């Protein structure tokens, strides 16, 4: 299904952006 | 500067070889103006050029007109043998050796313009 | 008044203006390899110089100002094709030549117009009759292909009517091909009115009217105590008179028909 | 000769951009120069002065494989003004000024060539002519030009590599449009140097066939040229436009 | 053209629904030929060739205007058995054939969104919000738009999936960027009003990847303070308030923009005894800015600006009022 | 099957989204073909699905640069992760269709759920990328800011200056057309001092006589006023005009003294003094262009301007054309653009020749091959006169 825009992941983080985020939320 | 650079084995020879044959044969343009001239006209079959000119610029202007006519261009190691080859006792840095319609040194010259083709 | 002057102010102003031609298409090629497009957004070349001037590289584009030299609506997409064009960087230091010859062309215009300016002031105290008919420009056309004014004065209204015309004119008269209508004439304005036959009747009844301006601009005397107004009347009085047959001519009404129905009846 | 300052008069040719310019001893062939006032490569151009900008410029045989094969006979170049052209083996830039100035202002030639000194010269008279497009890369991998070079009308080929008519299939398949024309210049001692010429020609004729072009016309353009041929060639049709 | 064979399939698609309406006494039968008669010329005009996206939202403001008018009339007559549901579907199917003839134009993609929104779907608004962000992905707006709604509907995963799919797009412009740092300091102001986030080092990573972006300016760094200037009631403000200064010191020691920011930091969540404390605190910072060596004019341009947004709030007192004033007059 | 395929083009790339895909077995058919000419046959085939344009013509620039050389951009990852569902290759893929094997290899390494097709290997999605490229124009027309002829044009001229470093050693055009204006204008300068001397000779006619260098002669019309204000040394001018105490004012003054030329008026001087300052104007811009075009072509090509000397070289220059038909031509052509004279003409075409192709065929060129070079036509210029 690419019916809507999925939320990240670790695979499918692209940038620094997207890379620190879900190392943040992660921590969360 | 010179990327069609012959290599050592045999065919710098051969390269000089095939000149004092044609030079003997009397279809051979010596120097550098003669070489520019001879491909203009268009005869030219191949053009052999020294790569140990003081200031290299001489024999990196033939191969623009050799590129724009399409003719084979190649690059040996020493002036004083390409003059020693062709028998001028004077150091020859550009030779553009021609086409006649019958001759037996044009099998060498194709052969050697096949090889000087897989060079480039 | 002298006339000489009259005679050569207007070589140098047809010299000027070739120089001129030339060095704008100059700057034009000069400028289109840092930016091609401005030629084809701007043709003037007049604002083409001035905008090489005030906006300096393609890189100083959106800090520029340019407003005042030519308003806005055409004046954005030269800020549009500055940023999406494709000219190659030159330095500053190239840059100089190329505003210093901008500098050069808009000077030279300057003395252009200030030269056309002094032109029109020196007819109009030369031959008030004249000027107040045809205009300064072609007034100092015609001084300037007679020689002087009382050479000019000497010519019937048939010769002032195809004055320059002159290769076309004796062509056709040793071919017996037909003469040309008119000469110099052509390129003032009260002849550039007209359509169809008109131009070519207005032509002749301007240039009888110039022969007689001119005649009494140069041989008629005046009590130095005499306004411009009085000095100009020959002018004034024909100027409004040639108006009035003008406009006849122009409403001349057309052929009349019958009008017919539906049926053909 | 054609001495400079000979009044000569310019009718059309049956092509369409080119011109014939006739005069006393001497019928040349011309094209209308894009850009007024300057030649190329210095040759000698044509000024008329219309009752300025009008200049054509005269197009050499000798130099020139297309003019060539257009004074040897060819029945179509297929370059009608406003027509895109791929220009294989554009070395310098001499014979692409007058294709660009065939297809005109509306038109598009985009002229590949490999080498570096060329792509110099190539790019100077793209700077000139506004309709050239320079691609300084190796035409046996199109892949490279795939962002700049849409679908083609015209291809021109004057690449002397023994490997020539698969650079040009491979170049036809990306670039080329149904039923798209091209003019292939073929040089027999650069294809094979020890057979004959019209056994060359034959080979690199199939060869095209294989790769899936009709071939529609042949000539030897031999006063001009030793041992050289022209093959024109519709691509995936036999009718040329549709 | 074949416009009259394809126009009759969407005409005998809506009779059945004209049906009913004569059969029962809503719609009398001189006014279903209005009807028919509009819909055939609207159809005939939707499905021509050269068409427009105006075109194409005529024809949806009649069909739902004609929608209400209906539900208007219903209520009236007093009936329940007729339903929204025929005309919703064929003005789903106008936005559908609509974004398949002109996908290019934001007006029409955002008129169908306000359209599937107010017409309460969901899943079909997030359908067509993801082919529309794939249609227009440097659109900020729709962007915006995408994240806004994911968090006003609380879906926080979704909303910064939107949001870092379009900061990983537009990073010409600052925008989104503003947007993304505003809608994740409202969804911390959301985290505390419910009672990590317990740090909210987000916006802090936002700002530390935002430095190295192709609109990194000192106004860029600026219009990130003054977004996160607002809303001061939190709990780590002081400490992102205080980091965007230190990064501007750090980084743009002398720009005007950084001497306002060292002017209007203290004045974080002030309304009340420490409001004019802190006033005289930035007061000084603002004279010792005056005085100190920036671009005069420059600064001077934004203290007038903030000054203007300062006179804009009643109850003060006048000698503050008029110090203000005479402070302003000779900028 | 095909699912999804990239197309990327000067203005941006796109993926479309197939629907009805194409027939592989009847490729080779003349129905399909026929079909794949059609637009109206074959936008039933393609959908539009996703378009990213460029930023910037350096956007579109690192683009091209990345693409041929094949390594994919990050904004390409990041509009494939937009577009494509989000799967990896464990039970469900999808079958993307790009152009080169290259940039197939690494979307499928950064992508594990994403089998490329790509279109140097299969038939089926290089006809299909075909018609796209045929019908590029129309499928992006509702969101084709503009056109794709110019955005290709000045995109392939970026590209291939950036492959070739065409600005860094391409600087002739200043110094050919800096030629053609210091002749254009030095034949100007002499015309309007000739209109200038002869105008102003009507009014006062001894200066025509006693003065020479007609932008000195410009240069006194402009500070001498009216032939009735005449003093010697006044104020800064003479002194560095010429010779000031004993030589040459006094000379001007009693000419103007026993001067019998036409009384001038007012305006007339006006207008003359106008001519001088615009002819004084264009003198001060033709040193300017001088030193310029000097230290210009000491920075192009510095060997013919010592063999030479910069005029005559920078002439040889422009009338070949451009360095690069200078460094083509051979000597003889050269000496085409008694018997010593043509001797030291040959030889100095041969040197010549020498020089351009030297300064033409450097990066940067340097200063003392031209000397030696220099020497040597010195040392010959010695060595004819002994005999």
């Amino acid at each position: 299904d690419a019916s809507e825009l999925q939320p990240i992941t670790q695979k499918t983080s692209g940038t620094e952006l997207e890379q620190t985020i879900l190392a943040i939320m992660e921590e969360s | 500067a010179a990327w069609p650079k012959a290599e050592d084995p045999a065919l710098v020879q051969e390269l000089l070889d095939c000149v004092q044959q044609a030079s003997h044969y009397r279809q051979l343009k010596k120097g550098a103006n003669e070489t520019t001239k001879s491909v203009n006209r268009g005869t030219s079959e191949l053009v052999i050029l020294a790569a140990d000119t003081q200031p290299l610029s001489i024999v990196l202007h033939i191969p623009l007109i050799c590129e724009e006519k399409n003719v084979p261009y190649v690059y040996v190691p020493s002036k004083v043998a390409l003059g020693r080859a062709c028998g001028v006792s004077r150091a020859v840095i550009a030779v553009s050796l021609t086409s006649n319609e019958a001759s037996d040194l044009n099998s060498k010259i194709r052969a050697l313009r096949d090889k000087v083709e897989r060079l480039a | 008044k002298v006339d000489v002057m009259i005679v050569h102010a207007v070589a140098l102003l047809d010299e000027l203006d070739k120089e001129l031609n030339v060095m704008a298409m100059r700057v034009k090629e000069w400028y289109g390899w840092h930016f091609p497009e401005l030629g084809k957004i701007l043709p003037d070349n007049l604002s083409y110089a001035r905008v090489v001037l005030a906006l300096g590289l393609r890189t100083n584009a959106p800090n520029a100002d340019l407003s005042e030299i030519l308003p806005p609506e055409i004046e954005a997409a030269v800020k549009a094709a500055a940023d999406i064009s494709m000219g190659t960087e030159i330095s500053t230091e190239d840059y100089e030549n190329i505003k210093l010859l901008a500098v050069q062309v808009v000077e030279r215009s300057e003395y252009r117009r200030q030269l056309a300016e002094y032109l029109q002031n020196r007819m109009k105290a030369i031959s008030p009759n004249m000027t107040e008919l045809i205009g300064a420009l072609v007034g100092a056309r015609l001084i300037a292909h007679s020689g002087s004014l009382v050479n000019l004065a000497k010519n019937p209204g048939s010769t002032i009517q195809i004055l320059g015309a002159e290769k076309a004119l004796f062509r056709a008269l040793k071919t017996k091909h037909a003469t040309p209508k008119y000469g110099i004439i052509y390129h003032a304005s009260l002849v550039g009115q007209a359509s169809g036959p008109n131009k070519g009747k207005i032509a002749r009844q301007l240039a009888a009217k110039i022969a007689l301006s001119v005649r009494t601009d140069a041989f008629e005397d005046f009590p130095e105590n005499a306004d411009d107004e009085t000095r100009a009347a020959v002018g004034i009085q024909a100027r409004a008179k040639l108006e009035n047959n003008l406009r006849l001519l122009e409403g001349k009404p057309l052929n009349k028909g019958v009008a017919l129905g539906p049926n053909g009846i | 000769g054609a001495k400079a300052g000979k009044k000569v008069i310019v009718e059309p040719h049956r092509h369409k951009g080119v011109f014939v310019a006739r005069g006393g001893k001497e019928d040349l062939l011309c094209t209308a120069n894009l850009v007024p006032g300057e030649s190329v490569y210095g040759e000698k151009r044509i000024s008329v002065e219309t009752p300025t900008k009008t200049e054509y410029r005269i197009w050499n045989p000798f130099r020139s494989k297309l003019a060539a094969g257009i004074l040897g006979g060819l029945e179509t170049i297929y370059m009608k003004p406003g027509s895109k052209v791929l220009y294989l083996g554009a070395a310098s830039g001499t014979s692409v000024s007058h294709v660009a100035d065939i297809v005109g202002p509306t038109g598009a030639v985009y002229a590949v060539e490999f080498s570096h000194r060329s792509g110099r010269d190539l790019i100077n008279m793209a700077t000139r002519r506004t309709n050239v497009i320079p691609i300084v890369e190796d035409a046996r991998k199109p892949m490279a030009y795939r962002m700049l070079v849409p679908m083609v009308d015209v291809i021109f080929a004057d690449v002397a590599q023994p490997d020539q008519a698969r650079i040009v299939g491979i170049n036809a398949r990306l670039f080329l449009k149904q039923g798209g024309g091209l003019l292939i210049s073929i040089k027999a001692s650069c294809i094979d140097s020890t057979a004959p010429p019209e056994q060359v020609f034959a080979s690199e004729v199939q060869k095209l066939r294989e790769d899936k072009f009709f071939p529609k016309e042949q000539l030897t353009l031999e006063p001009y040229e030793r041992d050289h041929a022209m093959v024109s060639c519709v691509y995936l049709q036999k009718e040329f436009e549709g | 053209a074949w416009v009259a064979d394809k126009a009759r399939f969407y005409l005998e698609r809506a009779a059945p629904e004209l049906r009913e309406w004569e059969e029962k006494e809503i719609f009398t039968k001189d006014e279903i030929r209005n009807l028919v008669a509009k819909r055939s010329d609207f159809e005939h005009l939707v499905l021509a060739p050269g068409t427009k996206p105006t075109d194409f939202l005529n024809y949806v403001n009649w069909e739902r205007s004609l929608d209400r008018l209906r539900a208007k009339r219903c209520a009236r007559l007093n009936i329940r058995s007729v339903t929204s549901h025929a005309s919703q579907a064929r003005t789903f199917g106008i936005f559908e054939r609509a974004v398949l003839k002109h996908p290019g134009s934001i007006e029409l993609w955002l008129a169908y969104l306000e359209f599937a929104a107010q017409v309460k779907a969901t899943k079909r608004w997030r359908r067509i919000m993801t082919r529309a962000l794939r249609l227009h992905p440097m659109n900020a707006s729709l962007w915006t738009l995408a994240g806004r709604r994911a968090a006003q509907n609380g879906d926080m995963q979704r909303a910064r999936a939107h949001f870092l799919r379009g900061c990983r797009f537009c990073t010409r412009e600052p925008t989104l960027w503003l947007e993304y740092a505003r809608c994740e300091m409202d969804w911390l102001a959301r985290m505390e009003a419910k009672k990590p986030a317990l740090s909210g080092a987000i916006p802090i990573a936002v700002f530390d990847v935002a430095r190295k972006q192709p609109f990194w300016g000192p106004a860029a760094a600026e219009k990130f303070f003054d977004v996160f200037a607002k809303f001061g009631h939190l709990s780590c403000h002081e400490r992102i308030i205080s980091h965007v200064v230190t990064t501007m010191q750090e980084l743009f020691p002398n720009h005007p923009c950084t001497w306002s920011v060292h002017i209007r930091q203290p004045l974080v969540g002030v309304d009340t005894p420490a409001f004019p404390k802190a006033l005289r605190e930035s007061l000084a910072r603002l004279k010792a800015a005056l005085q100190s060596t920036t671009d005069r004019k420059a600064l001077a341009t934004k203290m007038v600006a903030w000054m203007d947004g300062i006179l804009a709030i009643e109850k003060l007192d006048a000698a503050i009022r008029t110090v203000l004033e005479h402070t302003k007059r000779s900028l | 099957v095909v699912n999804f395929l990239l197309f990327e083009s000067a203005v941006g790339f796109s993926l479309f989204e197939v629907v009805h895909q194409a027939d592989t077995v009847g490729l080779e058919l003349p129905e399909v073909k026929d079909a794949m000419k059609t637009l109206d046959k074959f936008g039933k085939m393609v959908k539009l699905r996703s378009f990213n344009p460029w930023t910037s013509a350096a956007q579109g620039l690192e683009a091209i640069n990345l693409i041929s050389e094949g390594i994919m951009p990050e904004y390409l990852k990041s509009a494939l992760e937009m577009n494509l569902p989000q799967t990896s290759g464990k039970k469900s893929k999808v079958v993307l269709g790009v152009a080169d094997k290259k940039l197939a290899g690494e979307i499928t390494a950064a992508f594990p759920g994403v089998q490329c097709e790509a279109a140097d290997t299969s038939e089926v999605v290089a006809a299909l990328l075909r018609g796209i490229r045929t019908h590029a124009n129309k499928l992006h027309k509702s969101l084709q800011e503009g056109d794709i002829g110019r955005a290709q044009l000045g995109l392939g001229h970026a590209y291939s200056r950036a492959k070739v470093k065409f600005s860094v050693h391409k600087n002739d055009n200043h110094i050919i057309q800096g030629i053609a204006t210091l002749d254009a204008l030095d034949k100007s300068i002499n015309q309007g001092a000739m209109r200038v001397r002869e105008w102003y000779g009507w009014h006062f006619p001894e200066l025509i006589r006693i003065v020479s260098d007609n932008i000195t002669y410009a240069k006194v019309v402009l500070a001498i006023g009216n032939k009735s204000s005449l003093t010697d040394e006044s104020v800064d001018d003479l002194a560095n005009v010429l010779n000031q105490d004993q030589d040459k004012a006094l000379a001007i003054i009693q000419a103007a003294k026993v001067s019998m030329g036409q009384d001038i008026s007012e305006v007339d001087l006006q207008m003359v003094r106008d001519l001088a300052s615009n002819v004084t104007s264009m003198a001060d811009y033709r040193r300017i262009l001088a030193e310029s075009l000097d230290k210009k072509m000491s920075e192009v090509a510095p060997n013919l301007q010592v063999i030479l000397g910069t005029p005559v070289a920078a002439r040889l220059i422009a009338h070949a054309g451009s360095l690069t038909n200078l460094a083509k031509y051979p000597a003889s052509t050269l000496q085409i653009l008694p018997k010593v004279k043509g001797r030291i003409s040959r030889y100095l075409a041969n040197k010549c020749s020498i020089a351009s192709r030297i300064d033409n065929f450097s990066e940067k060129p340097t200063r003392h091959f031209g000397e030696v070079l220099r020497q040597q036509l010195e040392q010959r210029l010695e060595w004819y006169a002994k005999g």
